[PDB]
């Protein structure tokens, strides 16, 4: 049993590395879902203002 | 994560597309509309102001 | 997977290459169906006024 539950202590060492990625994936995914999106939104305003 | 990395490029190019260029459209046409309104009204004020005097 | 994946990097490298023609042809497309006959439009006016 010290070895079996080592295999989920390993397993957990390895999802720091998957969800690492997580961040860097979310931070590039809000650039295309929110903020690219949102400074185009802006423009229109911009334009239809004048 | 390389995926959406290139989804970005591919947004800033989509809404050029879909957001911006539509509503730079709709600013010229109605600029070059309010031109032809406020010359009918200003040709239909003179028409009107030579018809009272 | 890395290889697999590595074909939906592809994909994305291109479709920025087609989204490229894509704001072109829309540009194009707007003059045709917005600023000429907007301009026509306006022309009306200027002689139902006279």
């Amino acid at each position: 049993r010290q070895e079996e539950i080592e295999i989920e202590v390993v397993q957990r060492k390895k999802q720091i590395a998957v969800e690492a990625q997580e961040i860097l994936r979310t931070d590039k995914e809000l650039i295309a879902t929110v903020r690219r999106p949102a400074e185009a939104e802006a423009h229109r305003i911009q334009q239809i203002a004048e | 994560v390389a995926v959406q990395e290139q989804e970005i490029a591919r947004r800033e190019k989509e809404l050029e597309a879909r957001v911006r260029k539509p509503a730079e459209a709709e600013r010229y046409k109605l600029e070059r509309l309010a031109e032809a309104e406020k010359s009918q009204l200003i040709m239909q004020a003179e028409a009107e102001a030579a018809s009272v005097r």
